[PDB]
């Protein structure tokens, strides 16, 4: 991959993974249980800058999608299993308005990177006709 | 070709205005909050011929010292200042900040603390006996009645210092606390007097003066101005690109 | 992401937190001894960008500098400890409080909590408990065949036996007062636990050392002013709509930026 | 959303209260009947840590 | 070099990497300025590419001096 | 925003008045009880400057 194609494509892939995390969280808000039987722990993506060796700058890496450590807001239903003593269901800790804002932000970052790719691509086609 | 920069400036700076409004607007229902009004400054670019360009730099001239409207809570030690009044508070670094938040609180050990970094009055931080049962008077005197003593023992335990200052002679200081502008310091000095004419409204709080009406058109005009800037940028780049064919061949 | 989006986001979250407070506050009407809870917000540190210049005062000039600022983080949920009204239950084991004070209670895990709630009962062994079996301290044990129980105005609890023309004094139901009542850590179930912001509890007989008196047969009511809550609900709804408009405006501007 | 959950709990408690009131009212003219009072209790409180 | 914008903050005291008075440090990018920077950078690059082509054509017609 | 809080203060004053009326009306046939009247008062005025 050429350099800017790599940088912008990494931005696009990272934004897509962020959007998928947001969509998953937004969709599993108010979801009592997982498969094993556990609260659905809300997810977050952490953005590191790519290119640790060399120039220290360029591109984004979002490895190790992690768990947001907010306290798993509870509801009281001591007729439902999955409630401990002092019956309390576990009820995912997803901040829905945060997820909507996050979705809009991810979409806008995505589109900005699309636009920069377009401009640079016109530039590169002009480059190759260098002389001939 | 450099026109784009000017347009960019406007667009960028308009976003800053938006930011201000947003922080100005999320802070409704924040006690005693002072709206940070904002303006745009033309900046000419005085040069060697044909002074044609001007930038659009964003600015916040100050805060809106229009008293927000009062909420009656009947809580004995919730204070509302009259117009142009301020409660003096020992800031984090230590200096007399000025606030309109009268939501006074007492610690276990008797420190009057408008949200902590305590309040300053007639001496250092005001201290009261631990079984406070505080009452705050109209001119600022604070009286305390221990709960298990005859009520004719409400001898005053302190005074709440109040200060008159408004607008041109007050600026925000990167916290919710205001200070003097250092132009009002070769004036009424570093530490102001108590001004024994500012009154207290007890049992009543003050809300933020965030005018939703002017904020809504702030945002409408901001959006319209932004996309006008985008149109100018589009035309400028298309001009330059179609122009670039001169030099070839 | 630009600052405008996230600033409006924290405004929306603050309004949501205020609505959570109001909804809890409104659900807990008809909860004896409940204290209404008020959300208090605060602004965040202002990011200064350009310090103001000097006021040359030669001409009237705008004092323009630039600081943007952000955020409306919730800084507190105060508890307003004002005396609530009383309701007659005709229930002998019930009790309400006259003035400042709380009942000390032994939790199963051994720590002591405190409650402004008087709907007492007696377990099968005779001990005073609180609608949930929490022992009241110090333990008060009732004999098996008491004709009537009486809790006086300073907590001296006594019973009448068949035959005695004298109410044997069976226990003392003493109160506990805190230096800062508002700082208590409400752990639910109508119980508070003392924390560093409230000071150590000072235990004393009712009516002495600032503690209140006891009213037998009456229970304290929740001091929730529904007019306040309704008007606050209107405020919260309209502030939420305003911040939503701010988010929408910023998003549309960002769209227009990213088209070109 | 949490506000809806809280308000649903409030509505459930008021409707349980109304059920108790109605059972008391119906059983008037029932010999030896002892009326009932519903005693309520708040739930756990979510703590948000201040930095 | 490294831009000296004031390094805008956000407030999420649930996320690590937020210090006391939880503030995620949030890099200081002026997005519209960077959009315009790329826009103008592409335009200037295209101009210089063209200058290269024009000079080469000049020089190849220099070779046809005489004949 | 503004008129909302003003009218809320009005509601609170009317409610305090009704509370005092209720305490007066309940305590009829209480010996030596002296009836109570609540006197109200407008809050701080804000001055808008004329140029």
């Amino acid at each position: 991959l050429l350099n800017i194609f790599d940088i912008a494509g990494s931005a696009l892939a990272a934004q897509s993974k962020r959007l998928n995390v947001a969509a998953s969280n937004l969709a599993n808000a108010d979801s009592v249980t997982g498969p094993d039987g556990q609260p659905y722990r809300a997810k977050q993506v952490v953005f590191q800058v790519d290119a640790a060796p060399g120039q220290a700058t360029g591109g984004v890496k979002v490895a190790s999608v992690i768990e947001s450590q907010a306290p798993e807001k509870l509801v009281y239903e001591p007729g439902n299993p999955l409630a401990d003593a002092n019956g309390y269901v576990k009820m995912p800790n997803v901040d829905v308005v945060g997820e909507m804002v996050n979705t809009m932000s991810a979409s806008r970052s995505y589109q900005a990177n699309i636009e920069v790719l377009n401009t640079v691509k016109s530039m590169m086609l002009k480059t190759l006709t260098l002389g001939q | 070709d450099h026109a784009i920069y000017t347009a960019m400036g406007a667009a960028s700076q308009t976003l800053n205005q938006q930011a201000v409004t947003a922080s100005n607007l999320a802070n409704a229902s924040t006690p005693g909050f002072r709206a940070q009004l904002n303006a745009l400054r033309a900046v000419p670019v005085d040069g060697l011929s044909l002074a044609t360009r001007t930038l659009v730099t964003a600015s916040t001239p100050g805060a809106d010292m229009t008293p927000g409207q009062l909420d009656y809570t009947s809580r004995p030690l919730d204070v509302a200042l009259q117009q142009d009044g301020w409660l003096v508070v020992q800031a984090a670094d230590g200096a007399e900040g000025y606030t309109r938040n009268g939501n006074i609180q007492v610690g276990p050990t008797g420190q009057l603390t408008i949200q902590g970094h305590p309040v300053i009055g007639e001496g250092g931080p005001i201290t009261v006996p631990e079984g406070s049962e505080i009452t705050i008077a109209a001119d600022g005197t604070i009286s305390a009645l221990n709960p298990g003593d005859p009520p004719n023992t409400v001898a005053p335990v302190g005074r709440l210092k109040l200060v008159k200052a408004e607008g041109n002679e007050v600026q925000r200081s990167d916290d919710g606390l205001f200070r003097l502008t250092a132009e009002a310091q070769a004036e009424r000095g570093a530490v102001l007097a108590a001004d024994p004419s500012i009154r207290i409204m007890s049992g009543v709080l003050e809300g933020s003066n965030v005018k939703p009406v002017e904020a809504m058109t702030d945002m409408i005009a901001n959006a319209r101005r932004f996309e006008m800037q985008m149109k100018v940028i589009t035309s400028v780049d298309e001009n330059e690109g179609r122009a670039n064919q001169l030099l070839s061949m | 992401m630009i600052s405008s989006l996230w600033i409006a986001k924290t405004g929306l979250d603050a309004q949501q937190t205020n609505m959570d407070v109001i909804a809890n506050n409104l659900a807990n009407v008809s909860t004896n001894g409940f204290k209404r809870q008020r959300a208090v917000f605060e602004d965040l540190l202002y990011q200064t960008i350009r310090q103001p210049g000097a006021q040359s005062s030669e001409q009237t000039t705008l004092p323009s500098g630039l600081q943007i600022g952000t955020g409306v983080r919730p800084v507190a949920t105060e508890r307003l400890h004002s005396q609530g009204n009383l309701s007659q239950t005709n229930n002998s084991k019930d009790v309400a409080i006259k003035g400042q004070g709380f009942f000390q209670v032994m939790l199963p895990d051994g720590t002591s909590a405190y409650t402004r709630d008087g709907s007492f009962q007696v377990d099968q062994n005779g001990q005073l408990v609180t609608a949930g079996g929490f022992q009241v301290q110090p333990a008060i044990t009732i004999p098996a065949n008491a004709l009537s129980i009486t809790i006086g105005r300073d907590g001296v609890v006594s019973v009448t036996q068949q035959g005695q023309a004298a109410p044997v004094q069976v226990g003392q139901l003493n109160l506990t007062t805190f230096m800062n009542d508002t700082g208590l850590e409400s752990i639910g179930e109508n119980l508070y636990i003392e924390t560093q912001s409230s000071g150590a509890p000072n235990e004393s007989t009712p009516g002495l050392n600032g503690a209140g008196l006891l009213y037998q047969g009456y229970v304290e009511t929740s001091n929730v002013n529904v007019a306040e809550e309704l008007v606050n609900m209107i405020q919260v709804q309209r502030a939420y709509e305003i911040n939503s408009k701010a988010v929408s405006t910023t998003d549309q501007m960002l769209q227009k930026l990213t088209q070109l």
